[PDB]
């Protein structure tokens, strides 16, 4: 039941990451990344596995996820494949960052 | 202006 008191903190922690207080520098991971935008045509190509908040949070629903550190798994692998795919200078690698330090530090007060 | 990921907008402030 650890597990269970767990993935229910997994629900809060993307619940603020939906927030309006950090939708400034979150919007970008809400939906699955649209390849048919402009300068994007090469996302699939780089990006093997793509991932989003929402299809965390559809997971989530699911209870797809079978602990917490799966459920970190997913988040992270969605800041890294910003961190792949776009360049260090650019202003979404900032945005990741921003709402990673969120994450990392909701993540890290999970009850032991 | 500003662009990010293909999405394209100009801000309220110009
Ligand atoms: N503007």
């Amino acid at each position: 039941s650890k597990v269970s008191e767990q993935l229910k903190c997994c629900s809060g922690i993307l619940k603020e990451m939906f927030a309006k207080k950090h939708a400034a520098y979150a919007w970008p991971f809400y939906k699955p990344v649209d390849v048919e935008a402009l300068g994007l045509h090469d996302y699939c190509d780089i990006i093997k596995h793509p991932m989003d908040m929402s299809t965390i949070k559809s997971k989530l629903e699911a209870r797809e996820y079978r602990d917490a550190q799966e459920f970190g798994a997913d988040v992270r692998l969605m800041f890294s494949n910003c961190y792949k795919y776009n360049p260090p200078d650019h202003e979404v690698v900032a945005m990741a960052r921003k709402l990673q330090d969120v994450f990392e530090m909701r993540f890290a007060k999970m009850p032991d | 202006w500003k662009t990010i990921k293909g999405k394209t907008w100009r801000t309220k402030q110009c």
